[PDB]
DNA sequence: TGCGAAATTCCATGACA
DNA sequence: ATTGTCATGGAATTTCGCA
DNA sequence: TGCGAAATTCCATGACA
DNA sequence: ATTGTCATGGAATTTCGCA
């Protein structure tokens, strides 16, 4: 059996809803599956126009054999099924209520998840401008299973934004107060 | 004066004036028996009131302006007094045409690394297309990876918000444009110091010098062309088809597509490559560096027979950049200051003002 | 189709695939082991298509579409329907740019007599100078020698009322002009016909062919500019201080000025030239027509390493003149009727209308 | 003494008043002494400042050595003394009341006269379009004393345009009766 | 029948949108 | 059915002045 | 160890205003 | 303080297939 490489599986999955922010309220979530690499994309929806409308971007850069989603309507639809077909993409859904990806992908969401609440808390509506720097720290972040980042994994080069700082992501007891005061 | 040409009289020699032809005075005036006819000698301090009168007929250069004085006056030496008119005749020197070509150009070297350096540039504008009229055109220059940005105008505001879109995969060590007004602002300054990018500049009002995004303009609207064949001018839709197509097309030459160069492998692409199928990832990367590095490097041309390559202190001039109807085309003589390679000047205008400017927009100021 | 393929499988040997090579079955597909890898030998009945899919992605040529079926496939003579498919892609046709030079220019014999041809043009528009905006600039071919006509329109009543002025003097046997409305009118042509002078025209958009008097704009530009230099641009009262001007100047290369050879004899002017003073009108003129036929005439070039040059029957695109932004360059192959000498041709379009037309608004139609 | 030449003398002359016409109402008359080549100028007077705006046009030509003129006060006048001193003219008058030419120059007047004469019968009003035709007609016409017309002798060639019928130059008894007519 | 320098000729370059 | 041209100003080559 | 033909490489040409 | 580039499609050259 052949060898893992970029773009034999991206992993896509809606993050939200979110405060708004300029207007938008998802994050749509692609995850490369050999090398880890993250793209985000604001939407307004987690419908299927606006999943399409976001991997259009993508797929304008590289197009994936496999995508692999949960069985949310905005994946499960038949448009989606359509967009795929016409671009030579299998569709690939894990079983209901019992999502599997890899380790590398669900870890990577971990990372995701804790990385925007640590950043949301102070400004939970400034997120927009924000995830060009998400996206750069998580592709840029090492991998203790490998040896290289997924920048590294992606090009073949170092970056020229390595976050030597490996970080706390853990909210310090200041911003977990911040953050049980916006729930009131 | 009347000084020299009184000895020449009398039959003695003066340096200049060959002995071997018979000097006399005719109404009122110096004048000489040469094979082509009878010519008057001016005194010295005549000489250079004719020359210019001459000159002044027409603003006629070298052979010109002498055959109009050869036809009443012989002096020793003629030439040099209507090539030292012609050097200090201010209207003649910034508006004539050179007739010295520029050195044969540079080929720097290709980037070392995909992000090491991005050529950007505008593109418009096109037919209104959703509203859009212009594109912004990112290179990458060493894997010659495109990307496009449809924008309404070519400002920093849309510039800042397409690169931010586009940073979010990588952040690259330079950025080079041309001079125009977006990529020159404050703001955009600003906006690549906070992330620790430079900007480099072309030298004004030469393209050449941004080569890379130029040439992929020609790619880019060629094959919107094409596809646009009988239809109306939709091509906002088409960029992501365009930019998709354009970075997985083979480069005869270095038998590889953009694509390729940057990622070591197809993605899922009609007639995607095979040939890595069975090495891993990190045999792939290595691979890869090698290719990257044993890509095909064009050298400098031969010269022409013709050219001039700036040297300091020189007398250089700048072509006037966008110059009104029946105004010069050249700036007044400037002086160089620094040759920063063969093909690039530091001058000192005459304001005077430094300015880093392309040879080709130069020329050496004729007669000294 | 599947039959050719048969025979193949069996270890037979079909002309085209060479034997030394393992063909099998495998995926359903015939394949093929070759050093670069294993590729799919797709049946006859499928390649056309295949092309067509490759060529497609981004209406490459002939290397960069063969190498993306070869990624996948491999079959005899795999070049020979890939550049069947690109002489069969209109779109690629019709846009792409030639990569042929045309043949050398020619350089066409000077008019024998003064009056033997006039060449004219329109400059402009100008500064707006006493309400004047453009020149009519008429060029006699012999002598060079020039008339200068300021004009409010590049209109045919202004080109007649100016061309009534100077042929008081004289009427020429012919008038050369570009395709310029006014010089193409019926008003135009009734008006010569009149006069029993004969208008030739250039070929369409390729004003070399007006390049007597297209020359002739440089100069008077460029005294222009260099008189009006730090003033105001009041070009109109200068015109005829630079015509004469310009008449009374020598070229280096013939050693005459345009009104010594339309004259024989200089004018009050200043530095006019003395050397007839002895002879007869009558010696003068019989000296006038031997300077006139022993003047300089430059040669044809060589021709570039890589020209071409038209026959008979041969397909060939038209340039497309003024082409709206993102469409063609070139218009629809046509055939070349008649080789008028080796730069003019006139071909049938496809509509189809006779046209004649400059070798360099032409390119040879490529894949035949 | 050296051989006649062409812009050796220009003699020049007013005709007129004349019927207006396209608000024209005098001829000045430029011959070539040398040569009998004659340029016509339509002007609205024969003042010094018509004289000099249609001796600019000339002189953007030709200049000639010397202006030969009889007293006329457009040709006397100190602007057109200033006028021929910048360009390095001499100017150069018949005595009063004795207006002398050349044989040439005055048979070339006679024509003129004449020519225009038997023209502007029937149409005495469109003279200004006439003149072109009239000076071609000047130029290539036959001097008896050379052998050469002033086109001939100015430029060295055959013209495009001979006169090959020499005209009757004569008023038809029937055009006499017309003339004899217009003066009611 | 030869030298150094001046004069003349050669011709690449660019520009007429 | 029509078609490049030629000022410019260093360099190359020739001619001049003198012996 | 050499032939005819196919494949591959060379590179002038023109175009990004 | 910076710097031309590269698709194209015939021609030239090299390599293949076979002996
Ligand atoms: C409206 C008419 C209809 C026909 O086409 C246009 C456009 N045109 C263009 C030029 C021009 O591009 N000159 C630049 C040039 C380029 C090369 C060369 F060898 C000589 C040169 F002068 C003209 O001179 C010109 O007269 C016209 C013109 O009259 N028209
Ligand atoms: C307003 C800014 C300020 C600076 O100047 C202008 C004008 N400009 C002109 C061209 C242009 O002439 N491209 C043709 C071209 C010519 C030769 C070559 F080798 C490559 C080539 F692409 C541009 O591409 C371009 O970007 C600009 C531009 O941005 N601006
Ligand atoms: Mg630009
Ligand atoms: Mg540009
Ligand atoms: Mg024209
Ligand atoms: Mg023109
Ligand atoms: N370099
Ligand atoms: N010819
Ligand atoms: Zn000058
Ligand atoms: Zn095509």
């Amino acid at each position: 059996d052949r060898p893992q490489k970029p773009f034999d599986k991206f992993f896509i999955d809606y993050i939200g809803p979110l405060p708004p922010s300029q207007g938008y309220l998802y994050v749509l979530v692609v995850v490369d599956g050999m090398t880890g690499f993250t793209w985000l994309y604001p939407t307004k929806a987690p419908s299927t126009s606006a999943t399409v409308k976001s991997l259009n971007v993508l797929t304008s850069i590289a197009i994936p054999k496999v995508i692999h989603s949960d069985q949310g309507a905005a994946f499960t639809s038949s448009t989606f099924a359509e967009w795929a077909k016409e671009r030579g993409i299998h569709l690939e859904f894990s079983t209901p209520y019992h999502p599997q990806s890899s380790g590398k992908v669900e870890r990577k969401h971990s990372d995701i998840k804790r990385l925007l609440t640590k950043l949301l808390v102070g400004r939970p509506t400034k997120w927009y401008d924000l995830l060009p720097v998400v996206q750069l720290a998580l592709n840029n972040t090492y991998s203790p299973v490998l040896k290289y980042t997924p920048h590294q994994l992606l090009f073949g080069i170092d970056s020229n934004t390595p976050f030597a700082n490996q970080d706390t992501l853990d909210l310090t007891r200041e911003e977990e107060l911040s953050l049980l005061q916006e729930i009131r | 004066l009347d000084a020299e040409l009184d000895q020449l009289l009398q039959g003695h020699y003066i340096k200049g004036y060959p002995k071997q032809y018979t000097y006399f005075l005719e109404d009122g005036k110096v004048k000489v028996s040469r094979p082509e006819g009878v010519k008057i000698i001016p005194p010295q301090s005549d000489r250079q009131k004719i020359v210019l009168q001459a000159h002044n007929l027409a603003h006629t250069g070298r052979e010109a302006t002498l055959l109009k004085i050869a036809n009443l006056y012989w002096w020793p030496n003629m030439r040099k007094d209507v090539v030292k008119q012609l050097g200090r005749c201010q209207q003649c020197l910034i508006t004539n045409a050179s007739n010295k070509a520029s050195g044969p150009i540079l080929r720097p070297d290709r980037p070392q690394k995909p992000f090491d350096k991005f050529f950007i540039d505008y593109i418009g504008p096109l037919p209104p297309s959703q509203g859009y009229l212009y594109v912004l055109v990112v290179v990458d220059g060493m894997t010659g990876f495109t990307w496009l940005y449809p924008t309404k105008a070519p400002s920093t505001s849309a510039t800042v918000k397409s690169l931010n879109v586009l940073t979010s995969i990588a952040i690259p060590k330079v950025i080079h444009s041309d001079q125009g007004a977006a990529f020159t602002s404050s703001t955009f300054a600003e906006w690549a110091k906070e992330r620790g990018i430079h900007l480099e500049f072309s030298t004004p009002y030469h393209p050449q010098s941004s080569g890379k995004v130029e040439r992929k303009h020609s790619d880019i609207k060629r094959l919107l062309t094409k596809l646009l064949v009988g239809r109306p001018t939709k091509w906002y839709d088409l960029l992501p088809v365009v930019q998709l197509a354009l970075n997985n097309t083979y480069s005869p030459v270095l038998k590889y597509t953009p694509h390729q160069l940057l990622f070591g492998i197809d993605s899922n692409t009609p007639f995607a490559n095979q040939d890595t199928l069975d090495l891993t990832r990190e045999e792939e990367l290595s691979l890869l560096q090698e290719i990257r590095t044993s890509l095909y490097h064009p050298s400098t041309p031969p010269a022409s027979s013709r050219s001039w390559s700036p040297v300091v202190g020189q007398l250089v001039q700048e072509r006037v950049a966008r110059p009104a109807s029946l105004r010069p085309r050249w700036h007044k003589p400037s002086t160089v200051l620094k040759v920063l390679n063969p093909r690039t000047v530091v001058i000192l205008d005459h304001l005077g003002n430094n300015r880093t400017v392309s040879i080709d927009n130069l020329k050496p100021t004729s007669h000294q």
